[PDB]
């Protein structure tokens, strides 16, 4: 069985860049096709038979190569293009995948936007106590939380959770969440959210008083 | 110049009789193939009946088929022998000559002759189709009218003698554009220009397609059902197979040539050891039609059962060479009755075999012998009788598969190629050719 | 064209599960199907195919009757029996629809997919909680709102705001696995005019266990 | 003479392998040339519909556009023509028909690029003409080129290598093959003498250039009417009254489409300027109308579908069929590079609906679908006016797939032609041949 | 093929009903869908008619919206509505396939049917009593016993003897009406050994008011 | 519309006979069609197009007519022949059926086997007193009941009901049922059930006496 292994794993280029991504063969092929994933939906047919473009699969896409050697080009990539690109050939049974090449986009920088939020108090009647932090709609994906009870850092407990970069404003967004009993939080008042991006010398703080 | 301005104006003028006469052949053709066609099913029905008044006893019931099957091939090899020569064997090359003036139409012979003749060697159960039988019944037809009626004239003989043929092969297919198109292109004199008027092959070929649906509709004799499709990159397969069928064309038309040879010998031209002869071989056919019903028989019933895939590919070589021999021995013996039907059985048992190959060793295409088994099963007829034309739509007619077209054409191409290229011969010339050749000599 | 195929969820080690797609849209028959799989994170792997008359089934290099792709023409529906699940057959399964250009066959239309998680553990309907901003909220122009949705298995639950009516400005974060199960949130971020003055309710619906939670965000007392 | 007839007979079917290779070629480049002119024509009437967006706010410089693209294209059409190919005008199968009848040049140096780049605009304007006219004679000249590049002689390379061009032409123009090979051997052919055409070489082109064109347009039937209901034995009379209504027909279109040239005749008298601006004017109007009302204009072959549906009102119907006459007229009579053959079909598909509609209000316990008649009068007006129905029968066969229909298709044909004959119409294509051919006396 | 025809029952007059028809077999498309009625003790009557594509509706000469045939492909279900029911619309309605032999269309193949009954009478419950012969009765060869199902509406109910098990000599009488309600009286002859030394059981459902009893019959003291 | 009239209402003929039911149209119909209707089960296509056998149809059937008056025929009739049968056309439209012809199997007569039935003392728990007479198993269908309240004709809350022939025997059978109010019945005391049948000049009296 044929094994395509396509060249970037993962590229990054700004619109209105030129982007050629790569399928490469082991033995010989004919007539490959190609299959955009965007974050959290089913494949589509994108091209197929190496140069043909599914219907309403925009012209900025076009596809070449023979034998050993297939590409996928956007002709001036657009932000919307973010998905990754399988390749899958079936000149040869069985039919076989590419690893994919997950395009990502490049934009100017994006400020995050924090928002803090107190166990609520059916999560207070059963124990547990989950304050959670978001962080949304921020360039470049690079960021640090950080968590302070009562001025005192904690680490203990933490979970952080990314999305994908977003398909129409290419910004990424996290959610922090510190999770403590019912008794551990309820021993405390001051809950802050410490929030460090590249936009920001001084880290963007958000913070709740349980009184 | 000017003889041309003048013709062209005249161009489609069919006088009125011939028209109105030509309406008048095909009702008596459809309906004599209606009749023809009731008869043989009669014939083979009895043959059930006694086959299930001795059901116990296996060698009891074997000899009774045998019996039934020889007794009736008898019937029909006397009364061909007996009162019209002409109407042995197929009766296609024989119009072809009297479309060409070469030979006569003795309708008050071979009408009752190859009627009643074919229904017994049909009916008894003879690899044979009813072609033969009806578009020679067609063409006498076609000439009764011209003698009663006291028609004058070079088309008027040549298109009521055509349109008869062609309403002939219609009513035995259900076929009317095959019937049409099988006049112009083997029928018609092939080597010099013909007064056979279109107009009034077609009004024939409706008349006789109307009486036979009047009778016969809402059954086809072929149903396949809607096969899949033919990719580009397949194409070449459907070229391969059909130069199979170039090369073996020929060297089946070599057989059926030296098999009449033969069976000549074994009687010498007496009345009597021809019968029995004939008897034994369509004994052989009812026998064959219980022990092994795809290897006897016009061979209609199997096709289906090819194209499914239902054989396995030993059945499907069996079926091939068990038929290759029947096929000869009840044509080339000189019983009435078309080869026509026979190829066809023969093209798509030997399709579905290539297609069977076709499946296993290429998975990516997707294949369906089936496909193969229709783009084969007038490949025969391109390559034998070399009406590639009349194959193409003839298999259409029958099978309503038209996005087979390229694979049914590329095929039935590469076999009339191949059958010109390593000697081969229109097998219905060739006959004519032997018959004319026989004569001045 | 639709394909909505079903049916997976929790499997024990070494079970038997049945995925059925369910097709419309397009005579069913004419069609070859087929179905992909792909494992969290990773890409597609073919299972096999079956034609209309199913006269063929053809599948990926497997072994006894690991994978059983049976279809029902009648009911417009694809069919994968897993047998004998091991940890490698955790994975998104998708019905494909076949199809070709030049010949070469190609994935026509693809389905969502039905998850598949092979474990050990217990089927957990979330417990689904509103977070509304605290009673110190500087309402500005926009106002953020979440709700947490934490204690699931297995994967996956999908929030949708108001019925899905409330679509831009929302995130839902991808569920972190601790403790043997399963934690998200979503945030949705809509005028200060539009809340409280009208209602915000977030879709909570996790399949495996057939629950779905419509929690309504109130501001805090 | 039986003597000689055994000699022919064992000599029977046997094509010179140089033919048949020349056939091969011939179908190759045919394919690739109505590949190339059908993907042209279908950009330009992508410009032209371009611009009525960039002007899709201001009415009247819209309806203007409409009028000046076509025009523009039309009146080049008509020049290339008039200034360097006047055998390139009106359909060119009279004219492929005379070549193989040796009285007619086939001067392929001019009228390849001229009928190409010719039909190419007025086509492309909208024009009501098919690419039959265009793809046929264009592909009577490929087969003609290449028997003068590569110097065939004899009788039967000329005609043969003649014919499969022609037959290529008709194939790629319908994706009919059968229909190309049935179109020459019932219409192409010399009918009153015979032939060395060898009808095996006559495939083989048929089949490349059908392969060419499926290279090119998988996936898309041109005609997509989907399989209808079936025609029972009672129904058949229906169609056979169908027939004798498009056989007082065909000739009376063939009587105004013969008028229609000479009345046209006199506005521009044989002058390039005037013929060149009436040209024009011809196209504006049908690119005009190809925005107010395109039912009446356009080659015909996106209202077949529709028809056949019942998706017109039996009023819009009467208003397709007048106005299409009337532009069918005006562009094949005025002598636009274009055949009249697929608006043929267009105009026979609006009138055998009508009677359908008209067909199952009347008769209920029929369960008649209009749609079963449109078909059958599909093909119906070119076995009247062009009086070749195998041809037609086939040709709607191949396109519509709807072999059930077989019978009403045959007996609607046949009572098409057999009408136009008792009324006293002339084939089309001959008549036109007759014409040409005998103004080439008169004026001696 | 079948034909499965439900949404009868009992309707008030001047009220409307959906009568469905369900179908297996057979493409339901490509067939022409027909409705026809029998009223009780009464010749067949064709309601309408409906085509593959919807296109083509044809009612019998009646009312403006009395009728409103309908079909949907994809359930393979061929629908009627009849609008302002009166007692003229109480009938048996069968939903049938269409054909035709030379073009003269017949009804192919007919479906169980579907009882309408339309009138204002209230659902009622049958009385069940056991008919045991007299203190004077000469017990001959066979002896006769059976029940009286009195009282019901509407209509069915089904008796049986013994469950089913005493299949001959039984006969269930058509029930008749009167002041709005039903009446009928089934009877089974039994041999004079059989009874009273065996349990004779009558067994009376009537589905429309959820009665199902069993009322066993004794010899009179 | 056209309206069809079948012959024979109802008609009887034993095993083995020729049996002939015509069907006159009102207007000029064509190649009409037949139905099978046996008790309790859906209408079959029997004859089809004038005299087409349907695929199950036994060969003893046939049809022929034309015009105004065609006619169904069996040969040699059979015990499964029982049954009604619908002409029906649609050679003009509306499509209308047939009467009906209701075949029934002749046979030798038979005497009623008189069971008369005290009201239960469950109806009487009730004020209610139904006097149940069944009249089982006689051929022809033709019968008279006559209720007799201590010895003097009764007319009154009578109610009769006749089953249709039988499958086994081909005989008919009959209830008659007599409903009093609890206070009307026992207020008498001799209660008689004559049945009145061909087979025997002097009616088969049944009574039972409260007392
Ligand atoms: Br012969
Ligand atoms: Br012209």
């Amino acid at each position: 069985d044929i094994v395509l292994t396509q060249s970037p794993a993962i590229m990054s280029a700004a619109p209105g860049d030129k982007v050629t991504m790569t399928c490469s063969a082991s033995s010989s092929v004919s007539y490959i096709h190609w299959y955009q994933q965007k974050s959290g939906t089913s494949p589509k047919r994108w091209i197929y038979d190496t140069s043909k473009l599914t219907s309403g699969v925009p012209v900025r896409f076009s596809g070449s190569g023979s034998g050993t050697s297939y590409s996928l080009t956007i002709n001036t990539m657009e932000a919307e293009d973010a998905a990754t690109y399988y390749c899958q050939q079936w000149s040869s049974h069985p039919q076989t995948f590419g690893g994919g090449t997950k395009l990502e986009i490049l934009r100017a920088d994006a400020a995050p936007t924090v928002s803090i939020f107190p166990p609520s108090s059916e999560q207070l009647t059963s124990g547990g106590a989950s304050v959670v932090c978001f962080l949304n709609n921020f360039y470049p994906k690079d960021i640090n939380v950080k968590w302070k009870i009562d001025g005192s850092e904690r680490q203990n407990g933490v979970l952080n959770s990314w999305t994908d970069q977003d398909s129409k404003d290419s910004t990424y967004s996290m959610s922090s969440t510190l999770t403590l009993t019912k008794d551990e939080y309820e021993r405390h008042n001051s809950y802050t959210c410490e929030a460090t991006h590249k936009t920001s010398t001084s880290p963007i703080v958000k913070s709740f008083n349980r009184a | 110049r000017r003889q041309l301005i003048r013709q062209l104006l005249e161009r489609d003028k069919t006088p009125l009789a011939i028209l109105f006469m030509a309406a008048v052949v095909g009702t008596l053709v459809g309906l004599a193939a209606v009749a023809f066609d009731k008869g043989v099913a009669w014939l083979q029905n009895q043959r059930m009946g006694a086959l299930v008044h001795t059901a116990d006893n296996y060698p009891l019931l074997l000899t009774v088929a045998f019996l039934c099957s020889a007794v009736l091939a008898m019937f029909g090899y006397f009364l061909v022998r007996k009162y019209a020569p002409e109407a042995g064997g197929s009766g296609i090359p024989e119009i072809e000559g009297a479309l060409e003036d070469q030979r006569p139409v003795r309708w008050w012979r071979v009408l009752p002759v190859k009627f009643f003749g074919g229904l017994g060697t049909l009916g008894g159960g003879m690899v044979l189709g009813r072609e033969g039988p009806t578009v020679q019944i067609g063409g006498n037809i076609g000439r009764m009218v011209l003698d009663i009626f006291r028609l004058k004239g070079d088309e008027a003989r040549h298109t009521l003698l055509a349109t008869g043929a062609a309403a002939g092969l219609a009513a035995a297919f259900n076929a009317p554009l095959a019937g049409i198109l099988f006049i112009i292109e083997e029928m018609r004199p092939q080597f010099r220009y013909t007064l056979i008027s279109i107009k009034a092959v077609f009004i024939g070929v409706i008349m006789s397609t109307i009486m036979y649906r009047i009778f016969n509709h809402e059954v086809a004799l072929i149903d396949v059902g809607k096969l899949s499709d033919a990719p580009l990159n397949t194409l070449w397969l459907y070229l391969i197979l059909g130069i199979i069928f170039g090369i073996f064309g020929p060297i089946f038309n070599k057989w059926v040539l030296g098999m009449q040879d033969l069976l000549h010998r074994v009687h010498g031209g007496n009345i009597t050891k021809w019968v029995l002869m004939g008897g034994a071989i369509g004994g052989l056919c009812g026998l064959l039609g219980f022990v092994a019903p795809a290897t006897s028989g016009g061979g209609f019933n199997l096709i289906p059962i090819a194209t499914a895939g239902n054989f396995s590919m030993g059945m499907l070589v069996f079926i091939f060479v068990a038929r290759v021999i029947t096929t000869l021995l009840c044509f080339s013996s000189g019983a009435p009755g078309g080869i026509f039907a026979p190829m066809l059985a023969l093209g798509t048992v030997l399709g579905t075999a290539f297609g069977m190959v076709a499946v296993e060793l290429f998975p990516q295409y997707h294949l369906e012998a089936g496909t193969f088994a229709i783009a084969g099963m007038g490949a025969l007829l391109a390559a034998s009788i070399r009406a590639p034309l009349t194959g193409i739509i003839l298999v259409l007619e029958m099978t309503d598969n038209y996005q087979l077209i390229l694979p049914m054409i590329i095929t039935g191409l590469g076999a009339t190629l191949l059958a010109q290229f390593t000697g081969g011969k229109p097998l219905a010339s060739a006959i004519l050719a032997r018959t004319l050749a026989k004569q001045e000599a | 064209v639709r394909l909505l195929e079903s049916g997976g969820g929790l499997v024990q080690p070494g079970g038997s599960l049945k995925l059925s797609c369910a097709a419309s849209g397009f005579d069913y028959s004419r069609y070859w199907m087929s179905w992909v799989r792909q494992a969290p994170g990773k890409g597609l792997k073919w299972i096999g195919e079956i034609n209309p008359v199913s006269s063929t089934i053809n599948y990926t290099p497997s072994l006894k009757d690991k994978f059983i792709i049976s279809r029902d023409n009648a009911k417009d529906t694809l069919y994968l029996q897993i047998s004998k699940v091991r940890s490698e057959d955790t994975a998104l399964y998708y019905c494909a629809r076949l199809y070709y250009g030049y010949g070469y066959w190609y994935f026509d239309v693809w389905g969502a997919g039905t998850t598949v998680t092979v474990s050990s553990a217990k089927t957990t309907p979330p417990s689904v909680y509103p977070l509304a901003p605290g009673s110190a909220a500087a309402a500005a122009s926009m106002v953020t709102l979440g709700c947490l949705v934490k204690g699931y298995f297995p994967e996956p639950v999908t929030v949708t705001w108001n019925s899905g009516s409330l679509a831009a400005g929302v995130h839902t974060f991808p569920a972190v696995l601790q403790a043997a199960l399963y934690t998200l949130s979503s945030s949705v971020t809509v005028p200060s005019s539009s809340w409280p003055s009208e209602t915000v309710t977030c879709n909570v619906a996790h399949p495996a266990s057939s629950t779905k939670v419509d929690k309504k965000i109130v501001p805090r007392a």
